[PDB]
């Protein structure tokens, strides 16, 4: 950490490592609680929402998950019921390592819908590790070219 | 809501006197008071409705 | 109404329940949504205070 | 939508690996990267009614 250092007019990147996580569960915040029944096609009927209080935070909004696949079909079946689909309040892509799978329960509502799920009340997400990037300090020695 | 953390004398010569009220609390603090003290804000928020 | 709270007053009424009371106080008042619709904002204030 | 052009085998060192999956598609090309590139945005935008 001393000051004593020469300027190197050349320099230029070595190595590149890459982390990812593939896995994207689809998010979906909604005011209006999809377990109660909704109305009829000209009669609606809401309910507004329940507290979860995930991750020791608690707000009325409900959170449901989907896969990809699943949303667009869950989409198409509640086309009928637009005031619903207008109730629906911010729709995000997280990664699938975080949540645990135990902690997703399944909901039934009054329609077959395929695979919505919905968090538990009291539960704590995963922390994501990083291992791609790690290296040891004889690593760099390498990449400096000095061993 | 709001709360603000400073220090207690804090760039407060000696033999300062605070003023204070009939009750006796301190309401203006030696030193800095405030001046440079921290702001915490924003207790929490939850999506609403 | 009015509260008054802190010297400071305002028409906006102010509730205080638990973590735990709290959803299932939504689930009860699930029949009314203008009521849950004119919830102006939650806060997440410490025990203490 | 949403263009991000960048320079390839700028201010990368000879004998550099990119990374890539098993599609051969180079994820990662070798130099900056975006770290120095232009960001094409906002395509077009007409009124809307």
């Amino acid at each position: 950490n001393n000051d004593d250092v020469i300027k190197a007019s050349n320099k230029y990147y070595l190595n590149n490592y890459l982390e990812q996580f593939g896995g994207n569960l689809v998010l979906f915040q909604s005011s209006a609680d999809l377990s109660k029944k909704f109305g009829t096609k000209k009669e609606p009927n809401l309910e507004s929402s329940k507290g979860i209080t995930y991750d020791y935070i608690t707000s009325p909004v409900n959170l449901y998950v989907m896969n990809r696949e699943d949303f667009n079909n869950f989409m198409d079946k509640m086309s009928k019921y637009p005031w619903i689909t207008q109730n629906f309040q911010k729709i995000i892509l997280i990664p699938a390592t975080f949540i645990n799978k135990d902690d997703l329960e399944a909901v039934k509502t009054q329609e077959d819908i395929k695979g919505l799920m919905t968090l538990k009340n009291d539960k704590l997400s995963n922390e994501w590790e990083l291992k791609e990037l790690r290296v040891p300090f004889e690593r760099l020695q390498y990449m400096l070219n000095s061993n | 809501n709001e709360v603000r953390i400073y220090p207690v004398d804090y760039n407060s010569a000696p033999n300062e006197k605070p003023i204070k009220a009939s009750d006796n609390s301190i309401l203006i603090d030696t030193g800095s008071f405030l001046n440079t003290a921290i702001t915490f804000d924003s207790f929490a928020e939850v999506p609403i409705l």
